[PDB]
RNA sequence: GGUGAAAAGAACCCCGGGAGGGGAGUGAAAUAGAGCCUGAAACCGUGGGCUUACAAGCAGUCACGGCCCCGCAAGGGGUUGU
RNA sequence: UCGGGGCUUAAGCCCAGCGCCGAAGCUGCGGGUCUGGGGGAUGACCCCAGGCGGUAGGGGAGCGUUCCCGAUGCCGAUGAAGGCCGACCCGCGAGGGCGGCUGGAGGUAAGGGAAGUGCGAAUGCCGGCAUGAGUAACGAUAAAGAGGGUGAGAAUCCCUCUCGC
RNA sequence: ACCGGAGCGCUGUCUCGGCGAGGGACCCGGUGAAAUUGAACUGGCCGUGAAGAUGCGGCCUACCCGUGGCAGGACGAAAAGA
RNA sequence: AGCGGCACGCGAGCUGGGUUCAGAACGUCGUGAGACAGUUCGGUCUCUAUCCGCCACGGGCGCAGGAGGCUUGAGGGGGGCUC
């Protein structure tokens, strides 16, 4: 509501395209030595774990 | 009844002169030939006109002053971006468009007009790739 | 078979829980489990727990084992919306939508022999 | 007497959506963009049917014209000479036996040249 | 009208840099609830229509329904005591079937008892014999008093 | 404003914090499931048929080509390269 | 930049002959329509001639809707009214029949009649859903950091430590 | 705390701008409006046109869609022109 | 130490000092309220760019085997002073 004004409605597919290069994205995991499950790139599992895997008292 | 369809004609080559011949005469006729339009068979919506390869285009020859006069322009969208290149200089650097333009314009427009361009390989020399057929012409 | 559960009558828009969807759309429940496992959208929880449950019908109802199991439409069709009024000043009441949605996956089997 | 109208609207709206439907855009489901749209397409139709005539009347002599000339010579000549033979038809539509069956052809461009070549 | 709204009568925009509409009070007809024009309003419909005219219509329809041969001049209708059986007989013995509608002109009430009841039997009676109704229906079964009436009705 | 003829208005197991759902079960019907009869359009989804990454537009018209689905034939509908 | 192109004994200018193109103009074939005439008592129906761009606007006809006479009747659970689907039929049309799907109890012919009747628009009235745009903003620049705890779920709640206004 | 003229010192007012600041802007997640909106499939030149065009002729540049950024134009939005 | 065009270029880019708002006064005309190409002092340029266009930057596809690496110049832009 002041200066810019979008001047005549935008169409259907333009709406579409814009949200072309959005959508969602996908995720990336990876094999947990010492351990059976995923988890994310170089970081740790609370179910898996590091070398040594500190923490990991999941109940 | 109802009017014939040519079915998926073969593409005959041809092959034209250049030396001698007047630049804008030439392509009158070159024009016709890239499209249907000498064939018995001609449909507007298919282009199955002949390819003409060219020799020898660098000795296209033309009337009156042109050699100087012609002015072959260009222009980027860069304000400023006029470029006018003579004929004269035209036939010393890249002749071959001389003649593919003088061309260029006498076919129509709409997205086959261009397809017909490619159908279209003239060259300074003579010499071609002697693919095939490519009969001689007059 | 073919398993369904369905997310009716539920907050946050479209857009959102449309994105969270497709992304998984059609695959397994292994796969998809471990995805929503590292996904960052509100619909990661969502789309989990109602396709959790779209398994769930799979199990005792149904049955076409746990091992076969692959997912099938997950559409998630809009809902009405919520109406709010905005704190614009000047004088006007502008009006604000929380909508609401329908996640609906359906996972089958794998084999048909 | 509640001359309330009904539904009636909504079924002739039906009808010029019924009409439309499949154009590119809202006006295959706006039943007033569709209605301008059909505006369009219909005077089109008519005028595209006079059109047509002339289209393919000129398609034939297209056709009819190139062939002559790869025989003989010019369309203009072939019809002058069959209009001066007799031939007061030759029928511009099937003037294209040139396309099937060029002996016919050929020997009425005999018969052309012959009227008054 | 538009005019009878336990509404306003004050205009609730402006009237010029509103930016909306232009207008007034929510009882003109372009609004909601806003009255209508020019319609349901309490219209007698009745008028005048000339003597002998519409008269000889009775005539000529009554006597039309002479041209269709069915009427008689019953002195008596047994059915005394207005009861429906009787008169019900009667109907049978008289020529009467089931399925022909009885402007049942006539001038006892017992009579138009039976008949007041009858389903295929408008009873019509002759203090008001009128046209309408004898195209409607059936049976000039009048009573030779109900001829008298109808007699002494035209006079021309 | 309106479930249904009638509350017979959903026990039980199932996942889930619930929310809500999946059978069970209710009735003629639950696509009558609780502001629920009947569900137009705008309206945003989802699957599949056609088409689109040299391409100039009041967006369709007309014809030619091809792709899919129809049809006993001949014919058709849908689509759009030109 | 003559529209362009390209043309220099011309594809320019002038002048003569013939040809062809090319308009919805005109010829033909077919159906409609209107005026006159004729056959037909013949209404119907056919032959013939001539008109048929068109805003305001004048004349003629018709489709449809809401209710009434028709209705103590006619239609209908084997299924009314809408609704959805359509490449069939009839009418120039507006519509009508048909059929498939839906739905659940009203509907009304032939003939007449009574009218709040036919929407695309009025920065028109109400209601609904979008557009921008997953963008601007999410309220003071005094400011937050961690430990444990509750819990299905803790930046966002609570106990402690730390910082800052 | 009213309008000029002058002079000193002083100073990023200027020569002429360069870094730096934190906070907004930009990427991650949660929420998420507005005016405007005939429909769009929207480059340019040169003419035209009711006289100032992506839509018309002639004739135009350039694959398809986006992110950040500027603001000449869409006779830009808000004002049924004071 | 050129002249001129482009809405006498450019306010969705700035300024608002000049301008023709409401105050007041000044010279001034009018019996007067008020008015005067006559003057004077003050006085609110509206954060969010939808399409085009421009400048930088990417994603997809492309190039009729699949990958790296090094190139070629179609066309276009800049640079052209001057004591």
């Amino acid at each position: 509501a002041k200066h810019p004004v979008p001047k005549k409605k935008t169409s259907k597919a333009r709406r579409d395209a814009r949200r072309s290069h959005h959508a969602l994205t996908p995720p990336t995991l990876v094999p947990c030595p010492e351990c059976k499950a995923m988890k994310p790139p170089h970081t740790v599992c609370p179910e898996c774990g590091y070398y040594a895997g500190r923490k990991v008292l999941e109940v | 009844m109802k009017t014939y369809v040519p079915k998926q004609v073969e593409p005959r080559w041809v092959l034209i002169d250049a030396e001698g011949k007047t630049l804008g005469r030439l392509a009158t006729k070159i024009a016709t030939l890239l499209r249907g339009k000498h064939r018995p068979d001609w449909t507007p919506n298919v282009a199955m006109g002949d390819f003409v390869v060219v020799v020898n285009a660098d000795k296209i020859r033309v009337t009156g002053k042109k050699l100087e006069q012609k002015i072959y322009t260009r222009y980027s969208g860069y304000p400023g971006g006029l470029k006018k290149i003579p004929l004269e200089k035209m036939l010393a650097t890249h002749p071959e468009r001389v003649l593919e333009h003088a061309v260029k314009g006498m076919l129509p427009k709409g997205p086959l007009g261009r397809r017909l361009f490619k159908r279209l390989k003239v060259y300074a020399g003579p010499d071609h790739p002697h693919q095939a057929q490519r009969p001689e012409k007059l | 078979m073919e398993a369904k559960a369905i997310a009716r009558y539920v907050r946050i828009s479209p857009r959102k829980v449309r994105l969270v969807v497709d992304l998984i759309r059609g695959k397994s429940l292994e796969e998809a489990r471990n995805i929503l496992r590292y996904t960052n959208k509100r619909g990661a929880y969502f789309v989990a727990k109602v396709l959790e449950s779209a398994a769930a019908n799979a199990v005792n109802n149904h049955d076409m084992l746990e091992d076969r199991l692959y997912v099938k439409a997950a559409y998630v069709d809009e809902g009405p919306a919520l109406k709010r009024v905005l704190p614009r000043a000047r004088g006007r009441a502008d009006i604000i939508k929380k909508r609401t949605s329908h996640i609906t996956v359906i996972l089958g089997e794998k084999h048909g022999k | 007497p509640r001359a309330k109208t009904g539904v009636v609207r909504r079924r002739k709206h039906k009808k010029i959506l019924k009409l439309a439907k499949g154009y590119w855009g809202l006006r295959s489901k706006s039943f007033r963009k569709a209605r301008e749209t059909l505006f369009a397409a219909g005077n089109y139709a008519y005028a595209h049917r006079k059109r047509r005539k002339r289209d393919f009347r000129r398609l034939w002599i297209v056709r009819i014209n190139a062939a002559c000339r790869q025989h003989g010579l010019n369309y203009s000549t072939f019809i002058h000479g069959l209009k001066k033979a007799g031939i007061e038809v030759d029928r511009k539509n099937l003037a294209d036996l040139a396309v099937r069956e060029p002996q016919v052809f050929a020997e009425l461009v005999e018969r052309a040249k012959a009227a008054q070549g | 009208t538009r005019g009878e709204v336990a509404y306003s009568g004050r205009k609730i925009w402006p009237q010029k840099h509103t930016g909306r509409a232009r207008h007034g009070d929510i009882g003109a007809p372009i609004f909601v609830g806003g009255g209508v024009v020019f319609g349901p309003k309490p219209r007698d419909y009745s008028y005048t229509l000339p003597k002998k005219v519409r008269k000889k219509g009775l005539a000529m329809a009554v006597a039309d329904r002479a041209r269709e041969g069915k009427l008689l001049l019953v002195e008596a209708f047994a059915g005394v005591n207005g009861k429906t059986k009787e008169f019900l007989a009667w109907a049978k013995e008289a020529g009467l079937d089931g399925s022909e509608s009885v402007l049942l002109v006539t001038g006892n009430e017992l009579v138009r008892r039976a008949a007041r009841n009858l389903p295929w039997v408008v009873t019509l009676a002759p203090e008001g014999l009128n046209v309408y109704d004898i195209v409607r229906t059936e049976r000039l079964v009048m009573d030779l008093d109900a001829w008298e009436v109808f007699q002494n009705r035209i006079g021309g």
